[PDB]
This record gives C-alpha cells, structure tokens and sequence, in this order.
C-alpha cells in the first residue's frame, strides 16, 4: 500500500510493460494477478509462504499464470520483493499510466456524477452542460445547488 | 564435538559480523549452543548458533572475523558445541583459552570431548550439606575459617606471596590438601605471563592445574570461554571426587566481559548495557561451585576488580561469595611478617562467637578484643607514652612484638619458596598456644621468637630460643 | 532499496529471472561522502580494498549483501555513484621490511618524503601484535631520559610499555626530544606517530631535526588536520606492522606515538556514520580492541621469536620492541573511559603536572604520580645501586614543607631536609632540550650520595662550583669514560670521585 | 554565475526546510557544493546541494526559508558555489553579506566570480619560513613581537581604541605596513554598525577594507557564510601579494554559528552539539592564514568571546592561535596613558629569552624583571611607606611615573584621532633608551616628560622638556 | 517463555491448555515441600493438592471484613 514501491512497479510497468506494451498486455496479466490475490484462499494461504519462490510459484500456478513472463520472472521480482504484497497501488497507478496518459475527464458539481472526458477545461464540459439535455443534475440538483448559493447565502446568515 | 560430518548450511546471507546472516541448509538449524562448524577461508570455521532462527538462517556467532569472505558458504554444524577434550588429564598441561595445547603443545590432556555444560547440583547432591575448609595456613588458616567447596572474596592489594602462598596451595591443595587442584586464568602480561611460568617453575607444582589463559586481547566471547569447559573438567576433579578446587582469575575481565557481551547483542543489556544475566550466570556459577558429594567442588575467588566497583553488583554477589571477608596488609608487609598481609577485614563470617562457638567466640572473638588490645594498646598507647597503658597493652604490644611476632611464622609457600619451611597449622596451639600465650602465657616469649616463627611451639620453643 | 532499479526492475521483469552480472566492478550505488552503495565485486575479499577511480584501494569491510557501502579514499564527496567498481580484493600492502627508513612519509608513506623514493622492503599489511609470551625477552636495556630525575627515577629497555601525559601549552607537544636529542644515537631506531599535525611545527622541527638529529635514525609518521579516520583514526592502527623489520629481524624494533582521539571520533564519528554503535563517549570498546590488536604489541621478543620471529634467520635473536604511551595532559579529565580503560591497560604511566610548567620549572610533572613499571629496573649499579633514594625523600622535602607555614619552627630536620630536599629540588630542573649524561648522572650518585654538593649547596654555589664542579672535572675526571661507560656503584672509582669531588669542593 | 542555464531539477519533493526533500532533474545532481539556483517564488532560489543524494533528490540547503511555495518545483543548477566576484577591488566598497553591494550600493568591486574555496598552500607555498611582524606600534610593537601573515589571540576588555588603533592600523596596515589590509565583520548594533561607519569615517581609512557584515539576525548558514569567500579575496591581498591581513570579527557567533550548523544537522555533532569539525575547520583557517610566498597571509585573531569559555577549545585552539597572550587595562586605561591598556599578559611567545635572544632576552625579558620591579616597587613599596624601598623601587616607581609614562605615548592612531602623531616605533629606543633610560638612564626624566611620550627622544627629550 | 527457551526450533506444533493459572489449591497440601516454579520439590514432591487454582488475589470486601487486632506473640 506503499504504493511507491508499487510506484517504482508501475514505473517499470508503463516501462517495462508498456515497453512491452503489456500496459495493456499485462494490463490483462495484471488484471488476472489481482484476480489471483483476490482469491480468498489465495488471500487466506497468501503469506504462511517462506520461500517466495513457493509463492510466485503457487501463484501464477495456482492462479494460471496469465502474468507475462516480464511478469513472470518479474513475478520473480516483486514477488522475492515480497512486494507483491500489495497488488492495487500499482494497479490504480498503472491506471494511472495508462490513463494519466490518456487522461481526459471531467467532474460534476451541484450534479449527479459527470466525469464526461475534457482533455480541456470547458472541453467536453461545457460541451456537456451545453450538451445537457441531462441538465437535470440529479443527484445534486437542487438542494444542493440552490444550498449552495444559499449556502453562501445561509453564511450571510451569519448575520443572524 | 560431533556431527558437521556433511558440511550442512550454505551461504552467509549478508556477510556482516560473526553472528550469522546466513543461509543454512535452510530446513537445517541446531540447537543454537548445537555448534556448526564450517571452513573458515583455510581455517575450518564454527560458530554455535547465537541465534535459533530458520531457514538455516540464525545468528550464529564466533570470537573471530569475517573480511574477505563470499556471503556465499556451506558450514558443518557441529551438532555438539561444548564436547572437548576435558577431564582432570589436563592438570599442569597447558591448554590455550581453546583447550589447544597451549604450550609447546601443552598438551592439556585431552580427555572427554566433554560439555561445557556442566552445572548445579540437586539440594542434596552436592551434598545438602555445609562443609568448612582449612588448610592449616600458619597464622592464616588459624586466623580464619573457611568453608569446603567454594569461593570467597578476596580483597588486597600488593605483595601477596599469592604464588608462594600459591605453593603453599600446593604445599596444601596439592599436598596439605588432596582434592584435586585446578587453577586457570585469562587475560595477562606476555612474557610476565611467561614469566607466570617462571613462577610456574617457582611453585614447580603447576602439574595440579592445566595451563589455559586468555591473553586479554582475546574477543569478547574468546575472552568470555573457557569456564564451562572448566566445568568439563571438575568435571573430573570435584567430580573426580578429588575436590575440584581451582583458582579463579578475573571478574572486570568477566564483568566488563559480559558487559561486552549484551553490548554487541544490541540487545536491552543489563544496566550500562551489561551482562542482563551475568548474575544468573553467578547462580550457574556458585550453582557450579560447591562441596560436593562427587569431590568438594571449590574455586579460588579474587576478582579482576570489575573497576573494584563501589557497591558492586559484583562485590554484592561476591560479598556472600565471601565466606570470609579479607583484606591484605602492606603494614604486615610493612610489617613485612612472615605474616605481611592485613588480617584486619580477614576472617570468616561465623568463625567466632558461633559456629565455632567459644572455640573461635573465645580463641578467635577473644582474639578479636585482643585486635582492640593491641589495636588501642598499639595504637592508643602509643598516641603517648604508654607508661599510663598497664604493660598488657604493652603485652598487646607483646601482643604485637611476641604475639604478633608469632603470627610471623615459616610457610609451607616459603618452604616452597625460601625454604622457610610453615606448615599446615593446628589452631589449637593457636585457640590455645597462640591465645593463651598470646594473651597470657608465657608473655616473655620473644617477638623474634615468636617473629617468623609457627605455632607456639615454634614461637614459644623459639622462646626457647627466645 | 530494490525498487529503485524499475529500469533493472524493467530488467527483473525478465532479469529477476534473467541474471549473472557478477563482476569485481558493479556500480557504485549511492554516492554520499565516500560511502557509495556499491554493486558487482560479488565474494570481495578482507575489507577488499578496491583501487578506486582516480583513487585509492577503497575498502568495505563486511559485505553489504545488496549494495555494499564502501570507504572514502582520499577526497569523500566527489561525485555521483554508479562507478562500477574500481576494485581491488587486495587489503593492507605497504612498503615492509627495513628499507625505507629515515626517508620521510606520508600517512601513504615514504613518498611524503622530500625524496619520497624511500624503498622498504616492500608491501605489507599494517597489522601487528603482542611478541610471542613465551617467546619474548625481557630486555632491561636501560634508557636515557635527558632530563636525569627520569631516567634514574625509571630506567626501563626495549619491550616497555607505559603512560605518559603532557600539559597544556607545556610541556607535551615538546616533551623530551633533548632525549631524543639523547637519541640522535639512540641506536634503537625510533619514530613517533603524531595525528593530525600542524606542518610548520614538522617544518621547524624539522629545523630541529637536522638539529638535534638524527632524521635518518627513522622516517616517521604523517597526520594533519585533513587524515582521514584511514589517515587519522587508522594510523596508530596502521603503524603496526614493519617494525619487524627490526623487532622481527629479532632486531631491536621501537616507535612512538601519542594522542590520536582524533582516531576515537574518527572512527567514532566513522561509526555514526557508520550508523555503528558509538560506544561510552560514542566510541566502543575498539579502543581495547583496538589496544587489544594494536597495543597488545610491544615486547623484546624471545631468542625463540627470532628464530621464528626471524625464522631462524636471526636464529633466536631475541625481537626487541619497546614502545610508550603519552596521552598528552589536558583537561584534567583523567579516567576517560578508554583511557581509564587504557589506564589499566597502563603498564607504566606518568601522572604529569603541568603546574611546575605552569610554575615553569623545568621540571613540570607529577612527581611519581607517575607510576613507570620498569623504572630502575634497567637501574644500574650507580643508576640502580647508587641513584636509589630519590622520590620518597622528594616526597619528604615536599612534606617537610608542608606542615611549615601553619604550624611552624621546623627544625634543621626539614630545614637541613625541606631545603636539603629543596636545594637538591632545585638542582632537580632541567630545561627543554636538555639531554643527561650519565656521567652526569653521576653527579648526584657521588654528590648527594656523597652529600658531596652540601658544600657547595647553596644554589649559588650549588649551581656555580657544580660547573666548576663539571668543568675541572672534566679536566680531573677524563677516566669518567670508563664510568661513563661504566654501570658503577664502583668502589674503586667511587672513591676516586670522593677525591675528585674534594677537588669538585674548589675545583673539581 | 555558473550554469544553473537551463532550470534543471525539478520539484520540492516534501516541502520542508531549506535543505532539499526535492526532485531534481532526477539523473541531475551536481557536487553538494555546486549550486543550485532556482527561482523562489518571486525570488531566485538558490541551494548548494546539502546532500549529495539521487534522483535530484537530496538535501539542498539555504539560508531563507520556504513557506507558501509548492512541493512542485524546478531549481537551475549552479554548477558552481563558491564563485563570487572577489578580489582586492572591494576594497573600502561595502559588501554585503552576500558580498552584494552593501552600502548604497556598497559596491564592493566586482571581481572574479571567484571559488570561496582558497584554502592552505603546500609546505613551502605560503612560507616553508617564519616570519616575524610588528609595525611599531609606540609603546606596544615594541612590547610585544608578532610572526608576519596569521593571527593572535586577543584578550582586553574595553577603551581600546580598537578603531583609534586600527587607524594606527590604517597607519600600519595600510600605512606603515603596506600590505593589503582587509577586515570584515558581522553580527553588530544596527545604527551602530552605521556608528561603525561614522568610525569608518573617523579612520575614514574604511577603502582599505571591503564592507562586508552579518547582522547576527542573518541565518546559520547566512551567519557562518562569509569566510571562504574571504579566501577568494586573499585570493587577491596576500594572493596579491599585498598581504592580505584582515581583521576577523567573531568566534562566539562562529562557535555557537558551527553549533547551530551542525545541530540543524541532527547528525552526531560535536560535543555539546557543536559543528564537529569546526575545528578542522580551524586547520583550512590557520591553513589559510600564513605569511605566504604570495604575499602574508595575515589576520587580526579576536573572537567573539565563546561565552569566553572556559579552557575553550576555542581559545585552547586560540591558544597556539595566539603567538602573542593579550590583556587590556582599564587600569592603564585608569591610568588613561597613552598607553592605556595591559601590558600584563600581552607579550610575544618566544620574544625575550631566545628568538631575541638577548635583545628581548635582555631589552625585554629584563624588561619584564622590570615588570617585577615597579611590580613589588609599585606593589610591595607601595603597600607601606616606602622609604625603605630603595630609590630604585622608587626609580622602579620612575620606571613607573618616568618609564611608564615613556610608555604612554603619541599615537598612529591618536594622530588619525585625536593628532597625538604616534608612529612606527623603534624598540631600539626601547631596547636601549627606555631599556637603559627607563632602567638607569636618564632617571630624572620626567613622568610627563616620559607620559604620552614616544620613544625615548620623545620622553626623555621631552625630558629635555621634561 | 516457561523455563528452558533454548532447545529447539520454532514451528513446534502450538499445544494449547486454555488455562492460564490452573494449580493446587486449598489447604490440603501443607508442609511438604514445593518449588515455586512447581508444586514438588525434594524430598516429597507431592502435598495435598485441593486442586488446581489461579493464584492472583485482589483486596476483600473492605465493608466485608473482619476488622481483627488478632495479637502479636
Ligand atoms: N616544566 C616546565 N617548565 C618550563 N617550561 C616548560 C616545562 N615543560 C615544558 N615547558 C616549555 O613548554 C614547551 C612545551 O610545550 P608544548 O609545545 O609541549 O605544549 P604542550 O605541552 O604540548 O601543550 P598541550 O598539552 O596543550 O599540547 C617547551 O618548549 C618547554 O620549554
């Protein structure tokens, strides 16, 4: 949960991987370690495990070593780290690499949830609120918006 | 001794220290004491586990070091620390701080590879029982009691005879005693170490006791070693039956020893990062070091003055480690008596108004007032002049010329040494010869007759001399 | 740590599988101050000193599993890490064997020199230790101290070993090189190891050394403020070895040195930054260690060491190394843990007051709180036998003094002794760069054992028909020779100095 | 500057204190010296790395402080420290700190961007020698000897004249000593600092030294910044040839400024937390200071009083710092003379005896016989009537009236003040004429004739004025 | 660790008895001798044991207590 030995991880994985382009092709590895730690048993055996080796060895074993053989005999890597530990940090952070490379977004304010992807400020935004249609901002419609220059307004209420 | 047939282990894991990071045959460990003995670059290499710690991966320590190594390895384990050759053989034969023949091979017999771990007996074994001691010391053995089987502090300074006396050792631990006399030591002057052997010469007797020594630049576990292994050897004697009785060297050295020792633990040592169990080592000790049924198991005690601590965590344990208080007399040698040294703070705890009863409650405790007799007699007569002191406290100065002149007596060490010859003595002549002669009897005995001259016999028939 | 790597991470994807760069020379891997992490140099040898880029042999000395940290060789801070490895497994080898002496070092060596092309035998570890117990002479060998009231107080010969503390501002840095003075011809080749040194005193003491000489008797050793823990810390432990040369030719082998606290902390300090423990004072017990190793050394070794110590070459000469401490006196912090434990290490020492400095008699020191094992020892028949009475009847003198101004009206007793004992007290002083002669010595053997000076005690006197004294003596007394060369208490000629010293009452 | 072209680094990574948690660029790092120069908020920043660390990260370290920034950063590197314009063109031009043009601009001349870095020379390089140094001062170079290119401890408490000297300094140092005389300062009174410029006006001979001061307010680092660049300036005076002798400021703000460096360290400081090697430090100081080839390298020793410690490893290293002891007298400032501080305790190491020989072994260690005989002829003859003194107690008390008179003196400095000219003296007048007229010459000079009189044409012709 | 914690490896199958402080109460076992460390010494080993107890005791009832001067001989 470090995560920036995990950072150092995704480091070697848009790196390494995405060198290898396993960004995405151990995006799928990845995705079925996450799925091997995520076996309970998996979890519930995860660490009585000494010898590492017997770890990434049961593990992509046990799991059916979808890893790449980066991943493999970096499974070698991280898992004699023991590192491994932790799977997600590097998971959200290689979505992180993935994606902050990628990264276009947005967030919706006194709205139900927006997140309509804007490489630009106002990008997609406007273009959404503009596009909206929806306009209806479900979730924090009213109450909260109305509540939030009445918010402001309630704070001039400070008055009393 | 033992397996560490099949060179075991494996690698050090990270090569720092002589305390194993280490792998071993991973699924092998010993009991960490369990030695694993390995090659050392040329020099086969050991180390008892100091650690019990998997995966063939535990501290495991040695007195030596490790530069120029690979982390890489594979280490025989020794499945017996402690076995060496050990047994009463060794007597007189030098043995290094390993056992190894020390000398010109010295040769220390090589006997039972033999545990160290030899230890305190049942209530009972060595015996349930109290057994006192005397060896019949010239003014000495008479002065105080003592108690068989054991240690008892020893405080004083310079000019001891403590190698003539020594050989009055051997004239008594070997000769006026039987039981078998051991001795050892660490921790010295090289060639006054040698010279050590000189007086070895001096005594001759040193065949009683192997010759096994320190050298203190020995690390702190070579300099910490060889007393288990000691217990492998009354191992023979005490248990031997012929009463293991051997002199015992240095406490600062063993002190500071253990401090050292939890020192390089890192561990919470004990206070000032001592030794934490150094005591319960001295419960093992004296737990070592008893009368006992098997032979008397005894041990000189005079301590390697843990800086002669104030208080002393050590002269508190060494305290009732001290049968008898003692104290040695630059004034009795300036005095420079056949009795030179102090037998003010020297005698034992119970000797006289018990445990002797009168027998000491009279001869000695009435001795002790004749202490105050030429104490005050000596001393405050002779603040003036003792015209007013009643010539009793001139027959305390009698007390001192003829009595204490008396106390000057030949020694079985200056036999020994001078050749003047001592004894062991009979405090009879003393409880009455030397008490009543001293006191009373015959107090126109000479100082000279009685001065380097033994019992009353020799003082008084000195006085037939005069 | 490991993840650093990412790019041999990146590498470990394949290269935790993937493998094998065991070399000599991995990089260095954390540069800070010359201590790098440092990779490759896989099984390195005994603290491997590794011939360092653009510098000297570094050394780690246990391994580091995955970087080993390493030394800094000369300058620390230089640059970034990742050096591989200039490397050598090779640890302690420099110049042995007697060649190079008398020709100046470095705390490198004889390069240091002015010539600097001062060849000893040849590379060797610094390394040594104590001569053979049994194996060891014990060499009496008598000493001259130059300033009389030592040298008859203690004699002592080579395998000695004592303390010895200099005051403040006086008298240690200068000390007693009128002895060394004295041994220009000593004979015994000596050198002192001094850390941490300010040069101009080497440069004019070097004015000293043609001066009183002899240069070439040894080249010595070279600290500034600049040594290195290497330079400073290691140096007294560096010193160890040649000396064999000598001791171990069976030879007589002897040097000195003194204060190097800049070791303790130097190493010390080393060990915080070592992130060692930092023992009492922050430095452990590697001062018993290291006295343990280093200082456990000095002896006259047995005829059986040099037929080994010589290998039979010398065939039994007996390997005669002396050497003495001298903790300069400072501070008046005394036990100082190390040198409490030093202390009793301590064969002889030598409580030192400044405060006859500090009254500026020559004569400074603490008189027989200096406490020497060997002493008279080395004493001869006039040293030993006819130089006897000295310290107790100083002693006296100072405690026929004592009682005089409070309670007073003593008589001639310390009268004819206090000022006896401070007359002869005054006659005690001997001035920086003063050498004694034995000879010499023997004025007081004769004199005051003749009681000889009370005629001319006044210290007028005292002083005047002691020159004249030494004068026509030197006339009257040229078989002094003889007894120069002689060990004394010579009846014979001790009577003659009875009548000699009749002329000495005028003349001499 | 150097390079610092290009920006280079990177962020702060956790954004506390001067000293970088930062990301440079992270393969940059430059020496730990060499700078780095970023721009701080507004502001240029600027860190020697005081780490060197990777990954651009490592402890870079200033004088100022970081509130508001982002841990987001990037920081041009400066390849150089240390390079600053220096040279002797500063000279009287106010520096500040920072050597920046102190003053409305201060202005100190702009010179090489030059390493502070100038440090001690080769055996040989500054003077394989001795040299020797006085400027003559009236009664005092005289007094004392002085070894050319370092300095001397200075004790004295107050009424110096210590800018009235120093315009006998102007008048030496500048004057009747060429050598380029520099002087630098820090730590003062605001408007009394300005008061020390209202002085540089009195000497107003303020061109020979840059202006250059602390302020103590100014940070550690700020505090204890200014000496190597120093160097870069002796780089020009004793470099120059013109021997750069510079008046050195304060100790207590360098010792204490070392402390608070190497606490902010948390490392193992010295003891008491001191900067550890402060003292080393100490050895690159006297290192630099040396009468040299180039020209003497020479500086006036006072120390901002380590609390004046006591044994003070400061004075104990500004003992051997010091080849002259020093006192000043506010008594012979009560006796106000010309000469009005201490000769007591001021006086050259090695003058009289030897290294004079006789001239001071005779002049002045004579002299100082003299010292004892107004001593016990002031002192004892004054402690009763002394008319059993012997005149020459009282002519002792005319070495005091006459002869200590002769010492107070007109001075290079009382010129450059109050016009009581003063001069380059001759000891040689002193030696011989207050030698044999203040001992047996001349006696009948006046005090007056003597007091605030110059050597002894002025004392003893102002005897001829009496 | 109770008594000798040297012997062996770690990993030795962890045996369990639930109960902290089971040990001989009551008052049958007078005057036959006993360890601290365990209820038998020489030369009998063996006293009446009431049954196994937990030793550690707070104060009684202050309320409920018998206030008792009971004499000092
Ligand atoms: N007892 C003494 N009386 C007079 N002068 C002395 C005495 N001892 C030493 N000196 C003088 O002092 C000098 C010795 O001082 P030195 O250079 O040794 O400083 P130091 O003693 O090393 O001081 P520190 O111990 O502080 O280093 C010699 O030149 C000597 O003339």
């Amino acid at each position: 949960e470090f995560i920036t030995v995990a950072r150092p991880y995704a480091k070697a994985a848009f790196d390494f991987a995405v060198e290898h382009q396993s960004v995405e092709r151990w995006q799928d590895m990845l995705a079925f370690a996450a799925e091997v730690t995520k076996n309970e048993q998996m979890a519930e055996l995860l660490s009585g495990a000494l010898a590492p080796e017997t770890l990434a060895e049961s593990f992509i074993a046990v799991a059916g070593e979808q890893l790449d053989e980066n991943g493999q005999n970096l499974i070698r890597v991280m898992a004699e780290n023991g590192r491994l530990n932790a799977l997600p940090d590097v998971l959200e952070q290689f979505i992180h690499l993935r994606a902050v490379s990628e990264a276009t977004a947005e967030v919706d304010v006194i709205s139900a949830a927006a997140l309509s992807e804007q490489q630009l400020a106002k990008i997609s935004a406007a273009m959404e609120k503009r596009l909206s249609r929806k306009v209806k901002l479900n979730a924090k419609i009213d109450k909260s918006v109305m509540a939030g220059v009445i918010i402001r307004a309630g704070d001039m209420v400070i008055d009393g | 001794h033992h397996h560490h047939h099949g060179m075991a282990t494996g690698k050090i894991v990270q090569v720092i220290g002589a305390v194993v990071d280490v792998e071993f045959p991973q699924d092998a460990v010993p009991r960490v004491y369990d030695a694993l003995e390995v090659q050392n670059g040329n020099e086969r290499l050991v180390l008892e586990v100091q650690q019990q710690l998997g995966g063939g991966i535990v501290r495991t320590i040695a007195m030596g070091s490790s530069d120029g190594l690979r982390r890489g390895l594979d280490v025989k384990d020794l499945e017996h620390p402690i076995e060496v050759p050990v047994g009463k053989a060794t007597l007189g034969r030098i043995m290094n701080v390993l056992g190894e023949p020390v000398d010109m091979k010295g040769e220390i017999g090589e006997e039972e590879r033999w545990a160290i771990h030899r230890a305190a007996p049942s209530y009972e074994e060595l015996s349930n029982s109290q057994e006192l001691l005397e060896t019949g010391i010239k003014v000495i053995d008479l002065m105080a009691p003592f108690a068989k089987g054991g240690k008892v502090g020893l405080f004083g300074g310079a000019g001891v005879g403590k190698t003539v006396n020594m050989m009055e050792l051997i004239r008594n631990i070997a000769i006026e005693h039987s039981g078998y006399s051991v001795f050892a030591g660490v921790g010295e002057r090289t060639r006054e170490g040698n010279d050590f052997y000189h007086e070895m010469t001096d005594s001759n007797v040193i065949d009683k006791v192997s010759l096994v020594y320190g050298q203190m630049n020995e690390p702190p576990g070579n300099r910490l070693r060889v007393a288990l292994t000691g217990l492998t050897m009354a191992e023979k004697f005490r248990d031997e039956g012929r009463d293991v009785l051997l002199f015992v060297d240095n406490i600062y050295r063993y002190t500071l020893a253990g401090t050292e020792v939890s020192a390089l633990l890192g561990r919470m040592p004990s206070a000032v990062g001592y030794q934490p169990t150094l005591a319960e080592e001295m419960g093992v000790l004296q737990e070592r070091i008893t009368s006992t049924k098997t032979g008397s198991i005894t041990s000189v005690q005079a301590v390697y003055v843990p800086a002669d601590d104030l208080t002393d965590p050590s002269p508190a344990t060494t305290f009732a480690h001290l049968d008898a208080t003692v104290v040695l007399s630059r004034q009795i040698a300036s005095l420079g008596i056949y009795p030179a040294v102090d037998p003010l703070d020297s005698t034992s705890r119970q000797l006289d108004p018990l445990v002797v009863g009168q027998e000491h409650y009279d001869t000695a405790r009435g001795v002790q007032s004749i202490l105050q007799r030429y104490q005050e007699l000596k001393d405050i007569i002779a603040i003036l002049g003792m015209d007013e002191l009643s010539e009793e406290d001139k027959l305390v100065v009698a007390r001192a010329r003829k009595i204490q002149r008396f106390l000057s007596q030949p020694f079985f060490v200056a036999e020994v040494f001078t050749g003047s010859p001592g004894k062991y003595v009979s405090l009879k002549d003393t409880i009455r010869g030397f008490k009543g002669i001293m006191e009373g009897e015959y107090d126109h005995l000479p100082e000279q007759a009685f001065y380097m001259v033994g019992s009353i016999e020799e003082a008084v028939e000195k006085a037939k001399k005069l | 740590n490991s993840t650093e790597i990412s790019e041999l991470i990146k590498q470990r994807i394949a290269q935790f599988n993937v493998v094998s760069e065991a070399h000599n020379e991995g990089t260095i891997v954390s540069v800070s101050d010359g201590v790098i992490r440092i990779h490759g140099l896989a099984d390195a040898m005994q603290g491997e000193m590794i011939s360092l880029p653009g510098n000297r042999y570094a050394i780690a000395l246990n391994l580091e599993r995955d970087s080993v940290g390493a030394v800094v060789m000369g300058p620390y801070a230089d640059l970034a890490e990742g050096m591989k490895v200039k490397a050598t497994g090779r640890i302690l080898e420099v110049p042995v064997g007697r060649g190079l002496l008398g020709r100046v070092v470095n705390t490198l060596g004889a390069p240091i020199d002015g010539k600097g092309p001062l060849d000893h035998d040849g590379f060797s570890a610094v390394e040594a230790i104590a001569p053979g117990v049994i194996e060891r002479q014990s060499v009496d060998q008598p000493v001259q101290t130059g300033y009389k009231a030592v040298d008859s107080m203690i004699p002592i010969g080579r395998g000695q070993r004592e303390l010895i503390i200099g005051d403040r501002q006086t008298g240690k840095t200068a000390l007693a090189i009128d002895a060394i003075i004295n041994q220009r011809d000593s004979g015994i080749k000596a050198i002192y190891v001094a850390i941490g040194q300010k040069a101009s005193t080497i440069s004019n003491v070097v004015r000293k050394l043609e001066e009183h000489g002899a240069l070439a008797n040894t080249i010595v050793v070279v600290a500034t403020a600049s040594e290195s823990a290497a330079l400073q810390y290691l140096a007294p432990y560096a010193g160890a070895a040649m000396g064999e040369y000598f001791r171990d030719r069976g030879e007589d082998a002897l040097i000195i040195y003194d204060d190097l606290s800049k070791q303790a902390v130097a190493y010390r300090q080393i060990s915080l930054l070592l992130r060692r423990p930092p023992g009492r004072e922050a430095f452990p017990g590697d001062v018993f260690y290291l006295h343990s190793r280093l200082l456990e050394r000095a002896a006259r070794v047995n005829a059986e060491y040099v037929e080994a110590f010589t290998k039979g070459e010398v065939k039994g000469k007996t390997g005669s190394l002396t050497a003495l401490p001298i903790i300069e006196t400072q501070a008046g912090d005394v036990s100082a843990f190390v040198p409490t434990n030093v202390i009793s290490i301590t064969d002889g020492q030598i409580f030192l007051e400044t405060n006859l400095f500090n009254a500026g008699i020559r004569p400074a020191v603490n008189p027989g709180i200096s406490v020497s094992r060997v002493g008279g020892a080395a004493q001869t028949k006039i040293m030993k036998k006819l130089s006897g009475g000295i310290r107790t009847a100083l002693a006296q003198y100072r405690e026929l003094a004592a009682f005089s101004q409070f309670a007073s009206d003593l008589d001639d007793a310390t009268r004819n002794q206090l000022d006896h004992g401070q007359k002869v007290t005054e006659l005690l002083k001997q001035k920086q760069y003063a050498p004694m002669s034995v000879a010499q010595q023997s004025l007081v053997l004769f004199a005051a054992e003749r009681g000889y000076l009370a005629d001319v005690e006044l210290s007028k006197i005292g002083s005047f028909e002691a020159a004249l004294l030494a004068y026509v003596d030197r006339d009257h007394a040229p078989l002094m020779q003889e007894i120069n060369q002689t060990g004394g208490y010579n009846d014979e000629i001790e009577g003659k100095l009875k009548g000699i010293l009749d002329s000495f009452k005028a003349t001499q």
